[PDB]
C-alpha cells in the first residue's frame, strides 16, 4: 500500500511544478513589457516638463 | 564372568553407530525458526529502498 500511493506521488508532484516553472518565466516578460511601455512615457514626459 | 577372548561384542558396537547417526541426524531445532524471520525483514526492507530510489 505505501509503495503504491509512492507511484502516484510523484506524478502529482512533478506536473505542478513543471507548470510553475512556465509561469515563473512567464511573469518575468510580462513585468519587463509593462515598464517598456512606461518607461517610454517617462523619457517623453521630461521633455513635457523642461521646456516649461 | 571374568570374561575373556574378547573377538565378540566390539565389531557389533560399530553397526550401531551407524544407526543412531541416522535417527538423531533428523531431528528440529527451535533456534533456526526464529533465524528465517531476521532476512525476511531486511530484504523487503532493502525492496522498499529499492522502491524508495525508485521515488528519489
Amino acid at each position: 500500500i505505501d509503495l503504491e500511493k509512492s507511484q502516484q506521488a510523484l506524478v502529482q508532484k512533478r506536473h505542478y511544478l513543471f507548470d510553475v516553472q512556465r509561469n515563473n518565466i512567464a511573469m518575468a516578460l510580462e513585468v519587463t513589457y509593462r515598464e517598456r511601455l512606461h518607461r517610454v512615457y517617462k523619457e517623453i514626459k521630461n521633455r513635457l516638463d523642461y521646456h516649461i | 564372568d571374568t570374561s575373556t577372548w574378547f573377538i565378540t561384542i566390539t565389531s557389533m558396537i560399530m553397526t550401531l553407530f551407524i544407526l543412531f547417526q541416522l535417527k538423531i541426524s533428523n531431528y528440529s531445532y527451535p533456534a533456526s525458526p526464529e533465524s528465517i524471520e531476521l532476512k525476511t525483514q531486511k530484504h523487503s526492507t532493502p525492496w522498499e529502498m529499492k522502491w524508495t530510489k525508485i521515488y528519489l
